[PDB]
């Protein structure tokens, strides 16, 4: 069961919730649908297809899928708008995208993969379209290279949709933010400890200039990290560079702590650097 | 015994998120675009250490959609499912984590080479070799 949205006079494909094969078989429903070209509203299989949309056809479309060792059954909550001429398109159409400033250029055009479209497509930036060196547009996304701050906004894309031959527009829009700081990352690096002896402890470990996903220094005990007298026991800190750091407490020595290792660990996307302590 | 555990929204190259929808008995997985501001599913990846070398040992992972759930990798389907499995988990569930440039990440399965998650026709399902293509967040 899931929502979809568009105007009038564009077309609209929608994809069956319950997913499935060519040769699998889908029925649709309103309020027992053509299969193919009662000329305006019709499903080809998984695809619900409206050439074009009108606000009339807002409704909810069940639809099913039949192995049949099972039928499959999902909905599509559907709705249909009249432009408003307010020239900015309202907060419902699809979701926001970020990049860095020359350091990540590229917006996607949604859902275009549901259409059929073998031409280059056009874009506009709030009502304006977008032309010359700096903005790109290629395959089913635009390029942006000059990206300030000032690139904020929101970016909308028409392509045709072209069913038998027929020609039918549609658009999409969704916001474009600018990432502030883009910085890189690598193999995490552990400044302390080396692999060596103590006989209060801490670990310090690094991965790279920005503001990482997934970075973490942690204490692991004889390779696990629970096994437990009152000590020991882990706390935490933090301080253009990105580094992290973990420090193990123990208050009162006792014999067993000889054998076993104890061992820092920094890892990352890249993967897990490990030292040694005794 | 994962070594830790983070909860990250999964999306594609050309930024289309990854949804999962459980209908409790059998369930759906999205590759789709969303609508501003809806929230995107969280999915569980649990990172363990394996052998793999780099430059060291690279990770690789479990990704739970939900509440007792995880990805499991169907060989010869060229599939990916979701199963319940209380048991210590198999082959098919842990998948070898790589990394190209920043966040940007590709899973191939432990088990069998050179097949990655990765996408086909608007569905989530597993490839045999820049269609392998997963953000984090
Ligand atoms: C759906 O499949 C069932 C059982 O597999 C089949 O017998 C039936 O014809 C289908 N649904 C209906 C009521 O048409
Ligand atoms: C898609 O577009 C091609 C060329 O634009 C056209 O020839 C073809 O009929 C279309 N496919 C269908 C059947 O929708
Ligand atoms: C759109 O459809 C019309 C109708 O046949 C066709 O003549 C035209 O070339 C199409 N536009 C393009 C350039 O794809």
């Amino acid at each position: 069961s899931k929502q979809s949205w568009g105007l009038e006079n564009e077309a609209l494909i929608v994809r069956c919730p319950r997913q499935g094969k060519p040769s699998y078989t889908v029925d649709w429903y309103y309020s027992s649908i053509p299969t193919q070209e009662r000329n305006r509203v019709f499903a080809s299989g998984q695809l619900l297809k409206f050439l074009p949309a009108a606000v009339a056809d807002s409704g909810i479309y069940t639809c099913i899928v039949r192995s049949p060792t099972f039928n499959r059954t999902g909905y599509a909550n559907v709705t249909i708008y009249k432009k408003q001429s307010d020239c900015n398109v309202p907060d419902y159409l699809m979701y926001s995208t970020v990049s860095g400033s020359e350091k990540n250029s590229k917006i996607y055009c949604p859902t275009i993969d549901l259409y059929n479209w073998t031409a280059p497509l056009e874009w506009f930036k709030n009502c304006q379209a977008l032309q010359g060196s700096r903005y790109r547009a290629h395959k089913s996304f635009l390029v942006i290279d000059n990206v300030m701050t000032e690139d904020a906004g929101d970016y909308t894309c028409k392509f045709i949709h072209n069913e038998n031959g027929a020609n039918y527009s549609v658009t999409a829009t969704r916001s474009f933010t600018v990432k502030d700081e883009q910085g890189f990352s690598l193999f995490p690096v552990i400044g302390a400890p080396a692999q060596n002896e103590i006989k209060n402890l801490t670990c310090s470990a690094c991965f790279g200039k920005g503001t990482q996903f997934l970075a973490a220094v942690l204490w692991q005990l004889n390779g696990t990290k629970i096994t437990d007298f009152g000590e020991p026991r882990i706390q935490q800190e933090e301080g253009g560079l990105a580094c992290l750091d973990m420090v193990l407490r123990i208050a009162d020595v006792k014999e067993e702590d000889l054998l076993l290792q104890y061992d820092c660990l920094a890892l990352n996307l890249h993967g897990l650097r490990r030292h040694t302590v005794r | 015994s994962p070594i830790t555990e983070y909860l990250a929204s999964l999306s594609t190259y050309n930024d289309q998120s990854i949804t999962f929808a459980l209908e409790d008995e059998s369930y759906e997985i999205y590759v789709e675009d969303l609508k501003k501001d809806e929230k995107k599913d969280k999915v569980l990846l649990s990172y363990y250490e394996s052998q793999h070398p780099s430059n060291g040992k690279m990770l690789m992972v479990t990704l739970s959609p939900t509440k007792d759930f995880w990805l499991h990798a169907n060989n010869k389907e060229h599939s990916v499912e979701l199963h319940k499995c209380e048991k210590p988990l198999p082959d098919q569930a842990f998948f070898v984590l790589h990394n190209m440039h920043s966040n940007c990440v590709s899973f191939e399965c432990k088990t069998d080479p050179g097949v990655f998650i990765g996408v086909k026709d608007n569905h989530l399902a597993l490839i045999k070799v820049e269609n392998i293509l997963f953000k984090l967040s």
